[PDB]
């Protein structure tokens, strides 16, 4: 089966270059087309590119014509997309795709299609600088339905760049909890919240803690979130 | 350049039925070269059905492609659970590929209302300067809702940003958050501060709201 492993997620500012390399394992290298396929965050999917190895071929998307370049190096089985000029639009997961095939080696058929994909790779462009987020509670309402439901969470505010992962009592919380999509504001900076709904009874005497992890600033913080004393 | 365009652009149906998606281009593509692909979030796309008709050994034989020269169409004769994600075509007869913009199909169920929640900005946050208050939206169907933030009585617009979870795997609903940021100055200059909800499971507009300092 063929593997496609991309490089690390990747983090830049406006007006430069980057370069994501797609490492081709398995199957062959040089006679099925290894395309690049971009998605910004909560859009579609977006044909950059593609390349026939062995044929030194590229095809390029107009939208990208100048700026992109894509390269297949068959002595190390991978193919690279630098994409240069970078502006905050072109902030997406960049995934490599290569055609499948009927059978294998160079004497495989090509379908064209893209059946194999690597995990993807996060660019994401920006003039902020790496920033690990506040964690402000949102605290259980003191007007909270006694016998009933109560809502409470965490504000994980002012970060970047993406991904932030949040938990509950370090795992131990899984029903109700909503860890909404993050906004980006207009300062540049992350922002998302991670709500849980619970029973009001629980509201004096369970302790709810949320986990918050962001590895891109390398900052892990774990918030307490308590009624207001009023 | 040719252009696909999928629809509808959200399908709703339930649990077995049978889901038949449109891709529809704008000029012939040649020798059937059209592609589906699922997508699930978090997860790279999925090829599902290749040459408008053949389908990659390891994908379920309910999924069926059909059609030709500007009109194709994807089917699922019965739909899975795990059948309930995004669907992308694609056109590659030219050098210069193309997808489509996507369908996303999702679970029908029984209208739901949003249990309404509102939260002051923290102590923690003031001492900082600005004040965030976020107004929880949990747990309703179908996705579409609006929410109206009034401080004062008076109807805001541009301080304010909304974010939709997924639809969940276990109760098909859906979740809103919307977050109303002032600077700590702006946020002191007034008392009341309120969300309206509307939705199709609600008959009334909801408004859950809060004085500042109580
Ligand atoms: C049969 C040989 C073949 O298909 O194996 C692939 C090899 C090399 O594999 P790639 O580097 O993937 O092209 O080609 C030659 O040996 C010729």
């Amino acid at each position: 089966q063929v593997q496609l492993v991309q490089s690390g997620a990747e983090v830049k500012r406006p007006g430069s270059s980057v370069t994501v390399s797609c490492k081709a394992s398995g199957g062959s290298f040089s006679t099925y087309a290894l395309s690049w396929v971009r998605q910004a965050p909560g859009r579609g999917l977006e044909w950059m590119g593609g390349v026939i190895p062995l044929l030194t071929i590229t095809n390029y998307a107009p939208r990208f014509q100048g700026r992109i370049t894509i390269t297949a190096d068959r002595s190390t089985s991978t193919a690279y997309l630098e994409l240069n000029s970078l502006r905050p639009e072109d902030t997406a997961v960049y995934y490599c795709a290569r055609e499948g095939t009927t059978g294998w080696g160079w004497l495989g058929k090509p379908i064209g299609a893209f059946a194999h994909w690597g995990q993807g790779t996060l660019v994401t462009v920006s003039s902020a600088s790496t920033k690990g987020p506040s964690v402000f509670p949102l605290a259980p309402s003191s007007k909270s339905t006694s016998g009933g439901t109560a809502a409470l969470g965490c504000l994980v505010k002012d970060y970047f760049p993406e991904p932030v992962t949040v938990s509950w009592n370090s795992g131990a919380l899984t029903s109700g909890v909503h860890t909404f999509p993050a906004v980006l504001q207009s300062s540049g900076l992350y922002s998302l919240s991670s709500v849980v709904t619970v029973p009001s009874s629980s509201l004096g005497t369970q302790t709810y803690i949320c986990n918050v992890n962001h590895k891109p600033s390398n900052t892990k913080v774990d918030k307490k979130v308590e009624p207001k004393s009023c | 350049e040719i252009v696909l365009t999928q629809s509808p652009g959200t399908q709703s149906l339930s649990p077995g039925e049978r889901a038949t998606l449109s891709c529809r281009a704008s000029q012939s593509v040649g020798n059937n070269k059209l592609a589906w692909y699922q997508q699930r979030p978090g997860q790279a796309p999925r090829l599902l059905i290749y040459g408008a008709s053949s389908r990659p050994s390891g994908v379920a034989d309910r999924f069926s492609g059909s059609g030709s020269g500007t009109d194709f169409t994807l089917t699922i004769s019965r739909l899975e659970p795990e059948d309930f994600a995004v669907y992308y075509c694609q056109q590659y007869g030219q050098s210069l590929s193309t997808f489509g913009q996507g369908t996303k199909v999702e679970v029908k169920r029984t209208v739901a209302a949003p249990s309404v929640f509102i939260f002051p900005p923290s102590d923690e946050q003031l001492k900082s300067g600005t004040a965030s208050v976020v107004c929880l939206l949990n747990n309703f169907y179908p996705r579409e809702a609006k929410v109206q933030w009034k401080v004062d009585n008076a109807l805001q617009s541009g301080n304010s940003q909304e974010s939709v979870t997924e639809q969940d795997s276990k109760d098909s609903t859906y979740s809103l958050s919307s977050t109303l940021t002032l600077s700590k100055a702006d946020y002191e200059k007034h008392k009341v501060y309120a969300c309206e909800v509307t939705h199709q499971g609600l008959s009334s507009p909801v408004t859950k709201s809060f004085n500042r300092g109580e």
